[PDB]
RNA sequence: CGAGAAUAGAAACUCUUGAAGAAGUAAAUUAUCUACCCGUCUUGAAACACGGACCAAGGAGUCUAACAUGGAUGCGAAUGAGAAUAGCAGGAAAGCUAUAACAUGAAGAGAAAACGAAAAACUAUGAGAGUGUAGAAAUACAUUUAGCAAUAGUAUCUUUCAA
RNA sequence: AUAAACAUACUUUGAAUCGGCCAAGUCUGGUAAGCAGGACUGGCGAUGCGGGAUGAACCGAACGUCGAGAUAAAGUGCCAAA
RNA sequence: AAAAUGAAGACAUUUUAACGAGUAAGGAAACGAAAUGGCGUAAGGACAACAAAAGUAGUAAAGAUUUAAAGUAAUUUAGAU
């Protein structure tokens, strides 16, 4: 099989890590959770 | 229960009988004729040998291509190797072409009888075993009409008609080592060497090297 | 699991498994796909003899959504509302309750006929159909029809 | 030294289970001792199945088992692989043993009246087997088996692993 | 009872060049120079570890008394061959403190267990 | 820097050790390019043969 | 160093045997080839339309298909380490009748010959002939006597040198 | 004279040395035999070929991304759905649940429009399973039945100017 | 005729290698070479051991650790077993 | 390799036979009759006095210098300072 890998350029620098997705999830719940409160039909 | 064992060796002994008759009286009948073309002053022309031992007298390292196939037919895969060969037209010519690896001669009923007794084995299942009994040649060979081992000696002497199931079934025997010239091994037997046919006068070296 | 690769058992091996006469020297060849008609052509002509060239026209934007067409064999077509269903109408006739087997609710636009339906009348409803397909549904005593 | 043909390795052939499924392990126990026993072809048979690795013990759809036992009606399918469904045919009535059946292939097979055995009840059933036909499943379907070879081969081509620039 | 422990070779495998260098030590390992005067095995110098050497199976792991070794930590240990004290003898391990020590020592004197290390840390 | 152009030591017995590769019975029997016409006698009878076979397969 | 031409090398493989040159035979063209017949190729080099290569002058192979104006020919050909299957398409021009199985096809019939009396002297209840012994090299000759009546010797020594000029 | 066979018969010992150190092993020296410098390029190095004064610590096939073959595993015309993302208890960079877009596959060829598979298969060899006879033990023979996998060839069918 | 069930047929994946050298009851260019280039076969390379005092190829013969015996090449005034 | 036996013995079982030199290179882990067998360093999850005090350690750990034993070998165990 022919190899296309696109390499050739720099991307060690061009990575994007997905560690704060755990994070994420919290932070997101935690807004409706807190937006819901303010005024209910806000999040409806 | 075992009262089988004690008919069985009544067997042995009947055909331990007629086995001798045929060796001895051939021998006779050989003899006879002898006498009376002496008497007579005819000529007489002794009958061609029916059996050849050759003996493996080389190593393995520098073995023509072809040689070493031929040797490989004949089962000498190792040095000081014996083997029954029978003799006709085609492993008279192969034995030949290999003579610088072999010294083969004709053997005497006193030498079938030493090799197989002293140094017999047999392929059963595919493992060479020692010849320790007659159940043991009867069980590999009942079918050849071969239950004892005064009818395997027979066979090989006289080259019957089973004789070919009989040679492959019996493996090379190992043999000592002998002296086997008297200048050296790279000369034909004729010129003093160690290779060739030596035709009766193999039952000498193979008196050293059983 | 780096204690099983072929590095822990090739210790002590001066070499380690790449010759002495020929030794890991960085390149064997070029850089990727280099060398496809000088000196690889032996690689590019036994395993991808097709590689080289050009053939067919140019779409310049192709839209995969408009050649997109699921197709259903005959024998799959009572496997989407099940075999208790089949069964169960097994024994209908002209006039009588059938079900439909409504192929594009499913994702199955096209109907292709391949092996065999069994005996029932039954109704096909699905956007495209195929010659054989049409037959082999109607000559088991059933309807085709179109959507869409 | 002797001078051999070739020297003595390995036998290519397997003689156990493979892998640590505990009960597997137990019907090459089971076989590998009504094998030597009895000395019946069939378990001999059975066991050498058993034995194979799982690119070799390829499934037989219910459609194979149906239009291989039609003109067998008091008989007992023995695959040593896994059974599969043929969900376009129907299943008829059939007893079958195998190493695994398949959630709807289980369950369509029982429906229509049949019997799914696994491979201890057929030994204790019929140990030497009786009323048995040994079924195993194609070999060739495999889509790795096409791309072996060289492609531009004039007799039979091989089918061109997709890569790069692919047409 | 007791059968006799044969050894096919009773000195050590040292690493070749051992004798006369200092960062080589001497334990042994198996020359791949291509011209080494070991791996062609020439004479004079042709002594490398080939399982041929390996002592007899029934003998193995056998120590001069007659009986294998097994280590005990503890007096419940001593519980592990308590019905095999003509096969295993114990051996308290270098750890265990002078304390323990008597009471493993005494302890196998009432199950008959013969100790390899009846004179260990003695007072 | 010269060379050995070409030499065919040990070249005839490389092909030795894994024999001669003899054909297949199989390779003996193919039917490509045969005579049109006995190609046609031939497909002409079995798919008669075949047409009786099938019928007298159905009538049971 | 030779070259890469098809027909290299043939000053005396394709050289017409002493006084046989012009035209062949008349049994050349009409001789029958059946299918499953052993036939020799030999190279005519006195008709080139369609002459086989030069490599198969001499094998023998076997006719496989018959065609209006040409003789399938199949034979044997050796590669690096493997043996492949050449089908050629010969005139019968280019190919001569092996009689290979010229010994074996005799031994059939005597076979076929003996088998004959078998099925009718056991119809008739007479006992079957035995089958024909088989073939075996140069036996070892049994003992013989020689007549002292019509014998005669003649001493054998090394012989004087004599010399030849 | 006497094989087989039937019946009767017979093998338990002695001396020397060793907790004053037996046998065995280890260390040093002597004595006969044996022994050229390790690593590497090389057809060939102990080489008058190159690095090496000695010692300690460090020191070189690793990580990610794409494809493929094979060994183990789950499910199987489906598999995955730890795709984002949304919930649960527990406080949790862990664990569980999401009838879910989509990836590979279930259908193949054609540059493309346009299309889209059965004669409910045939032939050959082939894995098994019973029965009886006999050597009489394993095992050999005769006969009824079965056609899996695999290989080759066949009819039939979809697409292509062309299979 | 003889040999062949750890026989026979393979399939998939893959490593190393394509600087070679020597012998000859052989050949070509050369005056000739321990030169250059070849055909069939065995070896050194990749290989130790007994012998040729020493020697990559010569002769014997290919190796797990040993004990006892007949051996092979070749030797039997001393070094050196006879 | 072939037979025998096989829920746990043990030494990776029992019997018979053949075999064992080798640079480059290959033989990943698991696979009861095991589709090669093992030694060592560091870290993580478990197991380690089974009658409710449950691996070793101030009655002297790790380490260092030696002496003996086991293993063909990688190395392990123990005594003394």
């Amino acid at each position: 099989a022919v190899s296309n890998i696109h390499f050739c350029k720099d991307w060690r620098s061009k990575v994007h890590t997905w560690f704060k997705q755990p994070f994420r999830k919290i932070r997101r719940h935690q807004t409706r959770v807190e937006k819901a409160k303010a005024v209910f039909p806000a999040t409806i | 229960c075992k009262a089988r064992c004690q008919a069985f060796r009544k067997e042995v002994i009947l055909r331990t009988i007629k086995n001798h008759k045929d060796i001895e009286a051939a021998k006779k009948a050989v003899y006879t004729a002898k006498k009376n073309a002496e008497i007579n002053g005819d000529l007489y022309a002794e009958a061609d040998p029916k059996l050849i031992v050759a003996i493996r007298i080389r190593g393995i390292n520098g073995v023509s291509p072809k040689i070493k196939k031929i040797l490989k037919l004949l089962r000498l895969r190792q040095i000081n190797n014996a083997v029954f060969i029978k003799a006709n037209a085609s492993t008279i010519k192969m034995l030949r072409l290999v003579d610088p690896y072999v010294t083969y001669g004709y053997p005497t009923l006193e030498t079938v009888q030493k090799l197989i007794y002293k140094r017999g084995a047999l392929k059963i299942n595919g493992n060479r075993m020692p010849i320790t009994s007659n159940c043991m040649i009867k069980k590999a060979l009942g079918d050849k009409d071969v239950v004892c081992v005064d009818d395997l000696v027979h066979e090989i002497y006289t080259v019957g008609k089973h004789f070919k199931e009989v040679n492959n079934k019996l493996a090379p025997f190992k043999l000592n080592g002998a002296k086997i010239a008297e200048k050296n091994k790279k000369i034909h037997f004729i010129l003093g060497g160690g290779f060739g046919n030596r035709e009766l006068l193999i039952n000498k070296l193979l008196a050293n090297m059983i | 699991a780096t204690r099983f690769r072929q590095t822990r058992r090739r210790r002590g091996h001066v070499s380690m498994g790449y010759g002495r006469i020929g030794k890991h020297r960085k390149q064997r060849g070029g850089r990727g796909n280099a060398g496809g008609q000088h000196h690889r052509k032996t690689w590019f002509t036994t395993f991808h003899p097709d590689y080289f060239g050009k053939h067919g026209m140019r779409v310049f934007h192709l839209k995969a959504n408009k050649y997109y067409c699921p197709s259903i064999n005959v024998d799959s077509l009572w496997s989407l509302v099940g075999k208790d269903v089949q069964a169960q109408y097994k024994n209908a006739k002209v006039g009588e309750e059938v079900p439909v087997i409504d192929c594009v609710k499913h994702g199955y636009f096209k109907v292709l006929g391949k092996g065999f339906l069994p005996k029932q009348p039954v109704i096909v409803r699905a956007r495209y159909f195929s010659e054989k397909a049409q037959q082999k549904i109607k000559a088991v005593g059933g309807a085709c029809e179109l959507t869409a | 030294a002797i001078d051999l043909d070739r020297h003595h390795v390995r036998k290519h052939v397997s003689k156990t289970a493979r892998g640590n499924n505990a009960y597997m392990k137990l019907l090459v126990r089971l076989y590998g001792f009504l094998a030597r026993r009895t000395q019946s072809k069939f378990a001999k048979t059975i066991l050498h199945r058993l034995c194979l690795s799982r690119v070799n013990r390829p499934i037989v759809s219910t459609s194979k088992l149906a239009c291989l036992m039609k003109k067998h009606p008091e008989e007992t399918a023995v695959c040593v692989n896994t059974v599969t469904y043929d969900s376009r045919y129907p299943v008829p009535k059939m007893n079958v043993c195998a190493l695994k059946f398949t959630k709807t292939a289980e369950a369509a097979i029982t429906k229509a009246g049949g019997k799914c055995l696994r491979f201890d009840e057929l030994a204790l059933k019929a140990p030497t087997g009786r009323k048995t036909v040994l079924i195993r499943g194609k070999r060739n379907v495999r889509e790795a088996l096409k791309h072996f070879g060289k492609v531009c081969a004039k007799k039979n081509p091989a089918k061109q692993y997709k890569g790069k620039q692919t047409k | 009872i007791k059968p006799k422990i044969v050894k096919k070779y009773t000195g050590h495998f040292k690493r070749f060049d051992s004798n006369r260098f200092l960062r080589v030590k001497a334990s042994w390992r198996v020359p791949r120079g291509i011209d080494n005067r070991l791996r062609r095995k020439f004479k004079g110098t042709n002594l490398l570890p080939k399982i041929g050497y390996g002592s007899a199976k029934a003998t193995r792991n056998m120590l001069p008394c007659g009986l294998y070794k097994f280590p005990v930590r503890n007096t419940t240990d001593l519980e592990m061959i308590m019905m095999q004290n003509r096969k295993y003898a114990a051996e308290i391990s270098h750890a265990v403190s002078a304390k323990k020590r008597q009471e493993i020592i005494q302890r196998a004197k009432i199950l008959n267990i013969r100790v390899l290390n009846a004179d260990a840390r003695i007072k | 820097s010269k060379d050995k152009n070409r030499s065919s030591h040990n070249q005839s017995h490389k092909a030795h050790r894994n024999g001669f590769y003899k054909p297949k019975k199989s390779a003996y029997m193919s039917t490509k390019g045969m005579n049109v016409q006995v190609l046609k006698n031939t497909k002409a009878q079995r798919k008669f043969a075949l047409a009786k076979k099938l019928e007298a397969k159905k009538a049971a | 160093p030779l070259s890469n031409g098809r027909n290299r090398r043939t000053r005396k493989l394709f050289k017409r045997p002493f006084r046989g040159h012009g035209l062949s035979n008349t049994s050349t063209i009409l001789h029958t080839y059946k299918v499953g017949d052993y036939v020799t190729i030999l190279c005519n080099s006195s008709i080139q339309h369609g002459l086989p290569y030069k490599a198969f002058h001499g094998k023998t192979g076997r006719v496989w298909n018959v065609n209006p104006h040409a003789i399938g020919v199949m034979v044997n050909k050796k590669v690096n380490n493997r043996i492949v299957v050449k089908r050629l398409h010969i005139s019968p021009e280019h190919i001569k009748p092996s009689g290979c199985q010229k010994d074996f096809l005799e031994r059939k019939a005597a076979v076929a010959a003996i088998r004959k009396q078998n099925i009718q002297l056991k119809k008739e209840g007479k006992p079957l002939l035995p089958l024909p012994a088989k073939r075996l090299p140069k036996q070892p000759r049994p003992a013989e006597l020689i007549k002292g009546a019509d014998i005669k010797f003649t001493t054998v020594a090394p012989l004087k040198f004599e010399e030849l000029y």
